[PDB]
RNA sequence: CCCCACUAUGCUUAGCCCUAAACCUCAACAGUUAAAUCAACAAAACUGCUCGCCAGAACACUACGAGCCACAGCUUAAAACUCAAA
RNA sequence: ACCACGAUCAAAAGGGACAAGCAUCAAGCACGCAGCAAUGCAGCUCAAAACGCUUAGCCUAGCCACACCCCCACGGGAAACAGCAGU
């Protein structure tokens, strides 16, 4: 998070803000503001770090960064409010909307898609091909079918050496 | 002969495209000039209010 | 020029790269619905040999038939990547584009 | 509108709930037996797999769990 | 329904016709077991 | 042309175009921006369509 | 049904259960007010587009199967016999 | 006739296409790829219907299948009209 002494986004570029009294600096800092003001500073930090034009807020990159800041705020909210179903819905919807943005950015501008992933620390994931419950019967059977495959592979390798050994003896 | 005629038709359409794009930059630059002026006044006004 | 493979040239979208030197490509064709007389996409999967493993999931590729299949399901090789995913080059102008917008103007090189 | 269709459904559901109430001990014995057969049918399906693959016994360390018991 | 839905579902499937008491046959041979009257 | 694969692509580039792939390996790019649908059909008929004589013979 | 008393329960906490006449009984989005205004009533009549759903009644918010922290449960959901209606 | 350095006809093999009903058959369980090999990777099919059950000879100048049964027919059961007439 930005330091609490950080000035608000509105008062950072006023001339003479560095020569005012310390009390005036406290009143124009993040310490004396609500959390939404800290999120505006975070968004601007990511914009300058990632996007080519930090002032283009309608680009697909800026929307991903803006929504990524909202997503992080919901996660912090839900860390303290674990039964807040309203904000849990907002988080899951926001993650889905960003994935749609990342999908559309990956298809149109891959170089920018890579910088967004590195800058925001997003590991893009491709969606599953099928949506179907993995119930107990399927989970148990799939595990058995993998064990059976693993055992068959071992037996097939012990039928390569014995055949190899016998062939050498003939010579 | 038909492939060469098609390559020539594409070059003709490209010359029209380059002419069309030049006329759009002149218009884009005019708009971009006004928007910057308007945006500068709105910033100076906002900056004065904060100051 | 002869080949035992039915599909000689096909365009498709890469949907898998988990096999070594093989790209899984979804090819769609238009098929007429006899009752509705409307065309609907019909998709088929083709394995394509990708020696340099240059195919990425989502890019449009052109596949060429091999003289004889090289594997049970590999009957084609990658002939050309038509549209690299997120790195499309406009064929009409040769300039890079991001969707319907140019990344470099055609007026740069006149 | 009238509620005559709801009334038909109402009586059907009342009589069903009452029927289940009267026979809840027989139905519980029947349900127990079905779950046993369901478990046996499941164990057979897994045994078919390793036997059709050439193995003579279950994979080393494999115990088929009871996936239908209340526990 | 939409065209996409009509395509996806396909042409309607008739219910398999229900054979009657003759089992889809014109006549059947029978052996009389008992006679009686019905109201 | 039931055996010719036709694949469509939306909003991938700034301008619309047709591209034909021939068995020889040649590619035919047809720029269609600013052209009406009737002119597009007449264009590809000229460069890649069978003439009326070839069809009469068949 | 009326009167009195009192319990589970209504509350909190942590887990479940996953139903409602959960109903504006009006699916989402976009568009129109000119055509014929329009079976009726409801709530003026429609167009585009998409998904979901329906195909006589009753059997049936049932049977069987499958899934589920549900075990007198929920979800999905038939058939036979019967009728000329509903 | 023979050579056919071919034509015709047409197997095997390879690629593609190809019935109906049921999704209360939803997962299949090795179904993939690379490599000369050794061997390595862990993949392949599937709600655009895989896998499965049931039904049915088919697209009729005709075609497919079968030929007492065990899909096959070394072998076995057993002793064969689904050739014509006939019972
Ligand atoms: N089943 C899938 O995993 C899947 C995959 C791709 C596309 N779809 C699309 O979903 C729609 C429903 O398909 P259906 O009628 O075969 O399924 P369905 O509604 O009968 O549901 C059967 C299975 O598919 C899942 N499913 C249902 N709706 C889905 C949806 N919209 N997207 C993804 N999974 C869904 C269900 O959870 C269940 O596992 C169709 O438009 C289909 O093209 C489904
Ligand atoms: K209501
Ligand atoms: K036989
Ligand atoms: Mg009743
Ligand atoms: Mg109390
Ligand atoms: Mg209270
Ligand atoms: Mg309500
Ligand atoms: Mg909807
Ligand atoms: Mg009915
Ligand atoms: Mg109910
Ligand atoms: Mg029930
Ligand atoms: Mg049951
Ligand atoms: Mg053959
Ligand atoms: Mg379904
Ligand atoms: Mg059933
Ligand atoms: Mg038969
Ligand atoms: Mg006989
Ligand atoms: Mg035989
Ligand atoms: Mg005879």
């Amino acid at each position: 998070d930005p330091p609490p002494s950080t000035l608000l986004k509105d008062y950072q570029n006023v001339p003479g803000i560095e020569k005012v009294d310390d009390v005036v600096k406290r009143l124009l800092s993040l310490e004396m503001a609500n959390k939404k003001e800290m999120l505006k500073i975070k968004q601007e930090q990511f914009m300058k770090k990632i996007v080519a034009n930090p002032e283009d807020t309608r680009s697909l990159e800026a929307r991903i960064i803006a929504l990524s800041v909202k997503i992080r705020s919901y996660e912090e909210h839900l860390e303290k409010h674990r039964k807040d179903k309203a904000h849990k819905r907002y988080l899951l919807m926001s993650i889905d909307q960003r994935k749609k943005m990342l999908k559309n950015l990956r298809n149109t501008n891959y170089d920018v898609f890579e910088k967004i992933c590195w800058g925001l620390g997003i590991e893009y994931t491709f969606p599953p091909l099928y949506y179907r419950r993995a119930h107990r019967r399927f989970v148990t059977k799939k595990a058995l079918c993998i064990r059976v495959f693993q055992e068959t592979q071992k037996l097939k390798k012990r039928r390569r050496a014995l055949k190899a050994a016998a062939a050498a003896q003939k010579q | 002969e038909l492939m060469a005629w098609n390559q020539a038709e594409n070059r003709r359409l490209h010359e029209l495209r380059i002419a069309r794009l030049r006329q759009e930059e002149r218009e884009q630059e005019q708009r971009q000039a006004l928007e910057q002026a308007r945006k500068a006044e709105e910033v100076q006004a906002w900056a004065q209010r904060k100051e | 020029v002869r080949s035992s493979v039915h599909a000689r040239w096909i365009v498709g979208k890469v949907i898998g790269t988990k096999m070594q030197k093989t790209a899984k490509v979804r090819v769609t064709r238009l098929v007429l619905d006899p009752y509705l007389l409307k065309y609907f996409n019909k998709r088929k999967t083709y394995f394509a040999h990708d020696a340099l493993q240059q195919c990425t999931v989502g890019d449009i590729v052109l596949l060429r038939a091999l003289p004889v299949p090289r594997a049970k399901h590999v009957k084609h090789e990658l002939a050309e990547i038509v549209f690299k995913v997120g790195k499309v080059i406009d064929p009409v102008t040769g300039k890079p584009c991001a969707g319907t917008t140019y990344l470099e103007s055609p007026l740069s090189s006149e | 509108k009238n509620v005559l269709k709801i009334r038909r459904r109402k009586m059907n559901h009342h009589k069903y709930r009452k029927l289940v109430k009267k026979t809840r001990f027989l139905r519980r014995k029947v349900q127990e037996g079905r779950l046993r057969r369901k478990q046996i049918k499941f164990e057979k399906d897994l045994r078919r797999i390793w036997l059709k693959a050439g193995l003579k016994e279950a994979p080393e360390g494999w115990q088929t769990p009871k996936i239908y018991l209340r526990g | 329904a939409t065209l996409n839905q009509m395509h996806r579902l396909g042409p309607p499937k008739r219910p398999p016709r229900k054979l009657g008491p003759t089992e889809g046959r014109p006549q059947l041979k029978g052996v009389v077991l008992c006679t009686f009257t019905r109201k | 042309n039931p055996w010719v694969q036709i694949m469509m692509f939306k909003n991938m580039t700034p301008s619309p175009f047709l591209r034909f792939y021939l068995d020889s390996g040649e590619q035919v790019l047809v720029d269609v921006e600013t052209k009406s649908n009737k002119e597009i059909m007449e264009h590809i008929r000229k460069i890649l369509g069978k003439n009326e004589e070839t069809l009469r013979e068949e």
